């Protein structure tokens, strides 16, 4: 019992009605947020006088 | 030129014919323009705003 039973074929749709689209592109922008502190000072004291 | 047209009713074609293609899309988003010149709406200080 030696036969060839079956087959699958590489054939693809020519998209030219474009019912395909694949893949999307989107444009995107994230935001990121830095804020500043302050930090303790350092003092020189001196007399008024 | 398909970037300066769109909602063409019977559409349109343009043959890529180039090598080497870049694409900058810095100023693409209207957002990013928006960001720039203020993240937050702008407030005027309580102090003047009074």
């Amino acid at each position: 019992d030696l036969a060839v039973i079956g087959f699958e074929l590489d054939t693809r749709f020519t998209n030219t009605n474009r019912r395909q689209r694949g893949h999307l592109l989107q444009t995107r922008a994230l935001q990121f947020r830095h804020p500043i502190p302050m930090h303790a000072p350092v003092t020189l004291p001196m007399d008024t006088m | 030129s398909i970037e300066d047209q769109g909602t063409t009713i019977h559409g349109d074609v343009e043959l890529v014919v180039e090598n080497e293609t870049s694409a900058d899309v810095s100023s693409v988003l209207a957002e990013v323009d928006q960001i720039e010149n203020n993240p937050v709406e702008e407030v005027l200080d309580a102090d003047d705003a009074v």
